[PDB]
C-alpha cells in the first residue's frame, strides 16, 4: 500500500486558526484571485523607490 | 518615518525623525458705529428734561 499522496503521519504540534483580515477579492475568469495596489501600507514616506 | 530593510548594493538605512515649528499670525476686525450729537445731546440730560 504506496499511495501516491501527502500523508505525513503523526507530526505532531501545529496551530490552526485563522483570522480575519480585511483585503478586496475579484473574480476573474473561473479562479479568485487577490487584488492588491499596497502603495500605501509599504513604500509610503521612506526613500526606496 | 518609517523604515524599510533591503540588501544588495544598497546602504543600509536608518529611520529619520523630523521637527517643525510653526508660528502665529495676528490679524484684527474693525467696525464703526456712529452717534449723532443730538442724540448724545438727549441722552445727556441728567434730569433735567
Amino acid at each position: 500500500s504506496i499511495p501516491p499522496q501527502s500523508n505525513s503521519d503523526s507530526t505532531t504540534a501545529g496551530l490552526p486558526v485563522n483570522a480575519r483580515v480585511p483585503a478586496d477579492l475579484v473574480i476573474v475568469g473561473d479562479k479568485l484571485v487577490f487584488l492588491e495596489a499596497l502603495e500605501r501600507r509599504v513604500y509610503q514616506a521612506t526613500r526606496v523607490a | 518615518q518609517p523604515m524599510i530593510a533591503r540588501d544588495g548594493p544598497h546602504p543600509v538605512d536608518q529611520p529619520v525623525h523630523n521637527y517643525m515649528v510653526k508660528r502665529i499670525h495676528k490679524r484684527s476686525l474693525s467696525a464703526a458705529f456712529a452717534i449723532a450729537s443730538e442724540a448724545l445731546s438727549l441722552l445727556s440730560n441728567t434730569y433735567v428734561d
